[PDB]
């Protein structure tokens, strides 16, 4: 493998992916061996060579592994990078980088553990991708909606609703001042609810909200479906019916399935509220397995306009969100990534926060993020729409905290309590439970270029 | 057991033993006492599939001499010696053929 | 707590639930009941919350519930979770969404320092709602005609580089030495230097060629993942309008919706669909977080395929698991439910992966005649070409399954076998030098006589 | 009921709808109340007179009774007889027509058996339905074949077998001499033989034995089918194949189906074979229920190119089926004048038990245009699906051959047969394996009425 | 009929289609023989065994007379129960299951009448049907109308 | 050395042709799986129909291998000039379990 694959001269072209893997490898193997094996199988499947292989240009054809790293930690882990030209891979299509990334070297026998970390996606590439449908800024435009992070709840039990008492829930949350309901995961078109006629009872619940706020309402229908023909259809029904939103499972739906209704909710003025079912699977185990922030890249490619996203955390937001995130091992970012002129998808914070979380969610996430309150909202003891006003009077002020300078988290518990001697709504809940980084880079370039 | 031996066929009456003068005699008058008209075709062999055989003359129309038409069959044949020799009977009541067998495989 | 309401040891599951098995590592502090309990929790009505909107619905019909709990032989740190679901809680004919159900939340349990989905029962009455093998082996093999042997492919290397003719040039060249099947690799989609539906044509091409100078039906797994189910479609159809008998999805990388799209489209349209299982050691290597490759063995089952990369004692029963109409219990071989298939056809077992000759006696002996043998290097490798690396495998094939059929041992009498073939086969003798049903029918006529008794 | 529905001096219009009742009265009910019960039962059904019928003319807009007569044999029945106007009813809808005169009053509980024996088709209705997609003479002409009966065998068993192994046995019959080889009622797509296998395995089967014979071969794929989506899904993809003939339940399947399935074999010209599956829960109970011949109207109606014909009765139903104009005659249960102008006729299928022997009083009963469907009595043949074929195909022509000489076939039934086995050891062998004026009157009356007219 | 169709110790699963059959025999035929009959005609419809029967597995693929029972109150007649298993239907078919049933054996001149009583549609066939398109519950949510039975009126 | 083209013939076409001994223990091997014996022949160019000709009918319940041997022999000598193929129909899985060309 060394021979062919290990290229340590070798410095990547801006249109070459990169990819970066944490490699664990059995006692008795040298690094470069394995970073050679990686690349190797990542890219070309063999080390041997027959004579098929001489009809062609094998210097051009393959991955390269240009470097090697130390791992904090672990002395029996390296990092490898390696280098990818961009003709290895059809255009538009994470479908086809993701499989000729992770498709086959994780069962390599010669590693104890293989652990994508990173991959750079080059400019070059990144524009043959549809990417989000609208993105932050456009979404806000569409929904009239600045200066706060949004809210959601997501609907439960998870089972045995009917569409008309899911569509209840939905109304008693949207009228609360919640922008947004969610459809779960796992609601898809069960028995105890067929999917056309909780799209109808929920858009009725979205509609009658809306008239009783002057707030523009949404609710993310779940399209993922058993076949694209069934998804297309879900999709195209929330359309007609009036809609604004709808939500697909990416992974467990699939990156073909998602990438199609990306592009088709950009044709069709739709937002798609995406949901990470299954990442854990894959991205959980820090010695094998892809890290959630691959992960994050190819949805941005892939299509989304929200994505839930749970120090790695905040990489991954900002790669999320931000037009150029500079390389910062401290949060495992590997490389830089610059995404150009391709919007920014709106970062998703949910599970089991409740209003004394609010001052560090504003905190952390930013104004361009959408707080997603389940039991936090419904388990209110004065009912869904008591415990919709509670949170959204907790987001509204400590959003005017941190506008009038103060300290969020610390002055925390201050901030809710002032506010609540306006809300009883909020007093009774309390009582129940990177841009300026991507911004300095665009005006630098605009003066001088490099 | 015996092995059924498989060859081409071609239609009513072909399952059975060609035919001498007395049977096709009697199939004749058959379809002249039906009041059907007696018609006669011969194609090659190798086409008796298609819808249309040459038609040798033109069909009996009002024949009650059952001769006449064994005659017309032997003029044919003595015409086309390679071609398959077709008789049919028309009935202009169904616009239909009565009946139809080949009197010559070729 | 979850335990009170999902630790329910005295259910015993109704034949229409689905159940799963996790082995579950806990963290130090947790018991084993409370453990399961949460897992059950997390995988079906995602609380242990009570909230109002709970109080309108069954809460004891719509959930999940574990109703056992076992030890993990020789680990002591981990233990079996025996959960069911009540066949309600699913969209029906949807893989995706049992599959969303109960994988797509639990797996990020920070109160259990390991989880592995090690199998999963699908009752009769679910497996009836699924699409299916677009045809299954029987089928294929009559479309196909060909019987008393496994199935011969080779994948064509290098996966990258290769114009559309020179690749369907070394596909003549496979095929015509008498394999039956030549491969895309899974990375072979549409890429700048060989894009797909030129590809489609040369190795139709070559496929026609090859059909025609040796009298045997040939067929090339042509890669239709795609980026959008649109593109998938499109490359289906051109490979059905221009003659192909088989196509190939990576039913992982691309996803279980497009995969069932697909294999709908396939049964539609006479196409026999190769599947290949990219991605799948991302999931199913670490024995103590992720799902095991047999679970990923059902989904493609259901969703649809004609062939299935299978790849000792679990990889057998997977395989059984692929094939076979039933499979009865076995935690010797991984298999932690009986699983009963109806007249859902079989999957051919595909092998792949560092092959040549001298692996002939061992596979024919494990896979067995409904099986497809995959090589790589052990055909393009040859020294005398393409034609006579297919014709050195074909003919050892063939002569390890009249060795087999006149009883003897090929395995044990491998090289035996071998040799005397090599006397007749210069390409098979420098090659050397270069390099279950039983049951399920046992069960049906049983069946038959005695019915449920 | 009486005093509106009861018009003896009513007489029928030519452009109505007639309807022939056996009628089982209850013990106190007389037979003029009865009949008009049953006329007001099957077009108004009224129970009480209110003030949206003064809105109508009440006087048209009614079935009526105008005749009633004894059952020969009965003195407990009676024959009903009932006008209905043709404007009661949609026009090219046997679905309408049927369920207006069956669809409520079989529940009649003033009645004890209520029976539907015939009905009588109106020219002026007969000429908006689309009938036969083809009918027998342009199906000839399609398959050209002429002068004897059609042989047709239907493949056993109708459960277990695999499309290739299906199309096996059809083309082992379709070589040794059958024209047709036929799906079961019951075969649609199930999971030993999904459909579209069958379809493509039975095509290659037709093909290899129509070029080993050079004569037309044909296999009745049946597209019966949960949805009319399938159903089409599966005629259609008949016709793309190159497949000559198709087969329907058209009672089980229904109407509306059968229907729209007529409408689409003429338009694409496919043939169209129909079977009655079902029919005996219907038609079978003398005293309750729809005699078949009404089924049989329905159905040259409604649409298809064969029907299962399956005594006296039998004989009438056939003409009924296949002549052009049909006179009463109540020997044969033909209560009214059945006039079908140009509308073609259908060929009758005989089925059922039926082997060598029964080859004679077949060609006699039924003459040439009928087809022959044998079961067991192909595939039983000691020497397999060929061999047992061309057996039956020997034993028809030389029935076909000594009838057309004048010789009374079924007398010298086993005398025939006997000077044929001499030159087939195939028909032999099968004879030691199992043991033992229609036409002419409905030409009569078009060339009368073609130089007289009325009259 | 009866040595291949008379199963009485066969117990059915529940993946079988079930059905009752009211047989009234004709005078001359025991009721062992005639249950057998009624199962064959209403699944294999066999007059004579051929070859290929043999190339089929006959015991799978066959309705099975399993069970007889008394009418209450009526000595001439007789209940037929028989199991038919999943694979001879279509999915999703009444149609299928219907014709199947019903489509021939109503015919069967061995017997002075027959009435289907009953079907048993195993829930795992129940899971391929479309059911109503609605349903009760559905309905009422759509039509807001709950508490009191639904008032029509048919126009005459 | 560069490879020999000539038409193939499925299973066993790729070793020598089989003597008696050889042919006898695949139809052995049949009957020990339980599966019936048949014998199908067609024309040369006609090798790729998937419908041959059958010699007489499948032997059920055939124990005898000598029986079906001499039934291929009486085939070839009723069609010279046509391919003969043995085939073993699998009733439980409704496919065949073994197929060849006995004579090409």
């Amino acid at each position: 493998y060394r021979q062919t694959y290990w290229m340590p001269e070798y410095t990547p072209l801006d249109s070459d992916i990169l990819a970066c893997f944490k490699i664990t490898p059995q006692p008795g193997v040298d690094r470069e061996e394995a970073a050679a094996a990686v690349a190797a199988e990542s890219s070309t499947g063999t080390w041997t060579t027959v004579w098929t292989d001489l009809l062609t240009d094998m210097d051009y054809y393959k991955g390269r592994a240009y470097r090697i790293e130390d791992v904090p930690g672990d002395d029996a882990a390296f990092y490898a990078f390696i280098a990818y030209p961009i003709d290895l891979f059809e255009e538009g299509s994470v479908v086809n980088v993701f499989t000729s990334l992770v498709g086959n070297v994780f069962g390599f026998k010669a590693v104890r553990g293989l652990r994508l970390e990173d991959v750079r996606f080059p400019l070059a590439y990144v524009k043959t991708c549809g990417g989000p449908p609208h993105g932050i800024q456009v979404e806000r435009d569409k929904m009239n909606k600045y200066g706060r992070p949004l809210l959601g709840c997501t609907i439960k039990p998870k089972l045995g609703l009917s569409a008309k008492n899911y569509g209840r829930a939905v109304y008693e949350c949207l009228r609360g001042g919640l922008d947004f309901t969610k459809d779960d995961e796992n609601i898809n078109s069960q028995p105890f609810m067929r999917w056309r006629d909780r799209f109808l009872f929920v858009q009725d619940a979205t509609e009658t909200a809306e008239a009783q706020t002057g707030e523009r309402k949404g609710h993310y229908l779940n399209v993922t479906a058993p076949t694209p023909e069934e998804m297309y259809k879900r999709a195209e029904f929330a359309k007609e019916i009036g809609a604004p939103i709808i939500m697909h499972d990416y992974i467990t739906g699939g990156f073909t399935a998602n990438t199609g209704l990306a592009k088709w909710c950009q044709d069709n003025g739709v937002l798609l509220h995406i949901h990470r079912a299954m990442h854990a699977v894959i991205d959980r185990n820090p010695n094998h397995g892809i890290h959630f922030r691959v992960l994050t890249k190819i949805l941005r490619l892939s299509g989304g306009d929200h994505l839930h996203t749970g120090a790695s955390t905040l990489g991954w937001i900002d790669l999320l969100r931000e037009s150029f995130i500079p390389e910062d091992r401290s949060r495992g970012i590997f490389f830089d990534q610059d995404w150009g002129s391709m919007p920014g998808v709106f970062a998703v914070a949910s599970g089991g926060i409740h209003v004394w979380h609010m001052p560090a969610l504003v905190n952390i996430f930013g104004d361009d993020s959408v707080l997603q309150f389940g039991g936090g909202t419904l388990g209110h003891p004065w009912g869904n729409a008591a415990g919709a006003a509670a949170n959204r009077v907790a987001l509204e002020a400590c959003v005017e905290a941190r506008n009038q300078g103060r300290d969020i988290e610390k002055e925390g518990k201050e901030i809710l309590t002032a506010a609540a001697q306006h809300s009883p709504e909020l007093k009774i809940a309390m009582e129940t439970w990177g841009r300026d980084l991507a911004r300095a880079r665009r005006e630098a370039l605009s003066q001088q270029g490099k | 057991m015996q092995d059924y031996k498989q060859s081409l066929k071609y239609e009513t009456f072909s399952y059975l033993p060609p035919m001498n003068a007395e049977r096709i005699r009697a199939q004749i008058k058959y379809a002249i006492a039906q009041g059907w008209s007696p018609g006669i075709e011969h194609v090659e062999v190798k086409n008796s599939m298609n819808q249309y055989w040459y038609m040798w003359k033109l069909p009996f129309f009002g024949e009650q001499n059952v001769d006449n038409v064994l005659a017309e069959i032997e003029a044919c044949r003595s015409a086309y010696p390679t071609h398959q020799v077709k008789l049919v009977a028309y009935d202009n009541y169904a616009q239909s053929l009565g009946l139809a067998f080949v009197v010559y495989r070729g």
